[PDB]
């Protein structure tokens, strides 16, 4: 497990990494499923995309693993307050916090256990 | 599934 996700909201559960590649959003071909059935009647969910985002990790350029949060979403993936944009992926550090549709709704928070 | 309800 080279990271772990930190759920910070009431319905929707911790994810450890194993694979190199997860997505997150509603639709059920998401390797984590926005489905929590106390998360459906929030109308934040509403909000929230089929496929919102990934997370992967990948042997970048200088021959060493790197991890990466691409969105997808309709109405927005946050790190740490900024906005990743529809289609557009960014590098995903420690400590990071991840926010969906609102940049200060915060979900998640990245830890990479690599250093660790 | 639903349509992504846009807030902008």
């Amino acid at each position: 497990p080279w990271a772990r996700l930190w759920a910070l909201q009431d319905g929707f559960a911790n994810l450890e990494c194993v694979n190199d590649n997860y997505w997150f959003g509603r639709d059920k071909s998401c390797e984590y499923c926005f489905d929590e059935p106390l998360l459906k009647r929030t109308d934040k969910y509403r909000t929230y995309s089929k496929k919102h985002f990934r997370i992967f990790r990948e042997v970048g350029p200088k021959n060493s693993y790197i991890a990466y949060i691409e969105d997808h979403s309709g109405n927005g993936t946050f790190v740490n307050t900024e906005l990743v944009g529809k289609g557009k992926r960014r590098p995903l550090n420690n400590n990071s916090e991840i926010a969906l549709s609102l940049s200060r709704n915060k979900v998640f928070v990245f830890f990479d256990l690599t250093v660790d | 599934h639903f349509d992504t309800y846009l807030i902008r």
